[PDB]
């Protein structure tokens, strides 16, 4: 698939890594 | 002769039609033809001549741009010949105050016109194959 | 264990890394934009934002 086949119809008009989880004592 | 005509009300038309020696450099030619251009009121140049004068390689690169993922208009979806209209700012390197009209021609296929207040294109055609054995484009 | 209190936390290791990164960005921000332009012609989602972006 390429440009000949697909076209752009409409011209028309805080976030990040919070952390990494910690392993658990109560595995069950 | 140019001076005498202007005295008596004349308007000058420079149809360029560049000869072979003058196709070597943009720089040598712009200098040789300069006085004539500025004393001219109507000018006709071909598409290949206009590009020669300004950024010939830049125009060539443009016509070979084919978009990678998606087309931006339905026109680019159709694989047809280029008929770029030169924007008025592009031709500003070559305007002067006494120029009433400028015509750029692409065969009989397109004719572009530029005036102090307006711009545009006239669509045309060519059919040399209707008479295959008596076709000459010479005049 | 939750202390709602603050100012007793030292992420020294992280902080050191943070300074370290800051220098890195400075050094190659430019190189990185030039490289994108050369190898990637048009933006698609997932590729480096450049320009007005």
């Amino acid at each position: 698939l390429s440009a000949a086949n697909c076209s752009r119809m409409g011209p028309f008009k805080s976030l990040g890594p919070l952390g990494t989880s910690l392993p658990i004592e109560n595995f069950y | 002769a140019i001076s005498l005509s202007k005295k008596f009300g004349g308007l000058v038309f420079f149809d360029l039609n560049l000869p072979l020696p003058l196709w070597r450099s943009r720089d040598e030619t712009r200098n040789l033809i300069k006085e004539a251009w500025e004393q001219a009121n109507i000018i006709e140049v071909s598409r290949q001549e206009l590009e020669f004068l300004l950024d010939e390689e830049h125009y060539e690169r443009k016509r070979n741009y084919r978009p990678q993922y998606f087309a931006e208009n339905f026109e680019q979806t159709k694989q047809r010949r280029d008929y770029y209209h030169y924007t008025p700012a592009e031709i500003a390197p070559l305007w002067h105050d006494g120029l009433k009209l400028l015509f750029v021609t692409d065969g009989t296929l397109r004719l572009h016109y530029y005036s102090p207040s307006f711009d545009g294109v006239v669509v045309g055609t060519e059919d040399v194959l209707i008479t295959p054995f008596t076709c000459d484009r010479t005049g | 264990m939750v202390k709602m209190e603050t100012d007793d936390m030292g992420l020294d290791r992280y902080k050191m890394f943070l300074k370290q990164y800051n220098e890195w960005v400075a050094a190659n921000k430019d190189r990185l934009e030039k490289e994108s332009y050369k190898y990637d012609q048009d933006y698609y989602p997932g590729r480096r934002k450049r320009g007005k972006d």
